[PDB]
């Protein structure tokens, strides 16, 4: 929630 | 005995730990010069792509995928400091107290940490830490065993599914328990594993102590603004 980039370099 | 799924887990973690940490440190350049809050812009940086070997790192970590990602968010989001700070464990060298990385430039004491923001008393009690893990003398193996450990806690505030979560860490921790029986000579085998969980006891305080100091330093928008975006989302939230 409210984590763009983090969520990207996790995929 | 060492099982077969085991020495598995130890071949992944050593060679994901081998592509997320490089002992070159070539990439430091890339980084804002470092200044001798003239260290400030230079470490944010160093921090920054610490995240992001960090998180390299954890995905590699057998049974991290099968968690959903929002608790992948969790574990990194709260872990990140922590393993940035067993991580530098490699680079920290008991001669100097000091940070060393290859170059004097990218040597980093107490001092530079200082000049960058941080008060001795998250200072003097993470240099302890790091005086304290050296002394285990880790193998290599044991040292990417509780970094994936650290990162799959159970506890951390805002896990959706710690029974998952726990069963991935005890599958860790299990092997962790039996290498050091198995691969690892007295005396240094000695009370090893107890010894390595009060580490990350030692972590929780630390990352704590981060957290009050961090905030402070945010506070104030000028200093907000040295730091890099994925530094304001993970410590900033
Ligand atoms: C805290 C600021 C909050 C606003 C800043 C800070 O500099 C604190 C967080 C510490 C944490 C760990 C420290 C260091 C790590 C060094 C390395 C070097 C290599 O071993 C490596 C690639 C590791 O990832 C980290 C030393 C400098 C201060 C530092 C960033």
């Amino acid at each position: 929630k409210n984590h763009p980039m983090l969520m990207n370099l996790l995929k | 005995k060492l099982s077969e799924e085991q020495q598995h887990i130890i071949a992944i973690l050593l060679d994901a730990h081998h592509k997320t940490y490089d002992p070159t440190y070539a990439d430091f350049r890339d980084f804002r010069p470092p200044v001798r809050l003239s260290m400030l812009p230079h470490l944010a940086d160093l921090v920054s792509y610490s995240i992001q070997k960090v998180i390299g790192f954890a995905k590699m970590i057998p049974g991290f995928r099968d968690l959903t990602s929002d608790d992948q968010i969790v574990l990194l989001k709260s872990s990140a400091i922590e393993v940035i700070m067993l991580r530098s464990n490699q680079s920290f060298t008991m001669d100097d107290m000091s940070w060393d990385c290859g170059s004097q430039d990218y040597k980093y004491d107490v001092t530079d940490v200082s000049k960058a923001g941080h008060t001795l008393e998250l200072i003097e009690p993470l240099i302890k830490f790091q005086v304290g893990l050296k002394k285990l003398n880790l193998h290599e193996e044991e040292h990417v065993l509780l970094m994936a450990i650290c990162i799959v806690s159970p506890d951390r505030p805002g896990v959706q599914d710690a029974k998952l979560v726990e069963a991935i860490q005890d599958r860790l921790s299990n092997t962790l328990q039996t290498y050091i029986r198995c691969r690892h000579p007295p005396p240094g085998s000695h009370q090893l594993y107890a010894k390595m969980i009060q580490k990350l006891a030692d972590l929780r305080s630390l990352n704590e102590e981060h957290s009050k100091q961090y905030r402070s330093l945010s506070f104030q928008p000028e200093n907000s603004m040295k730091l890099t975006p994925l530094v304001l989302e993970v410590f900033g939230n």
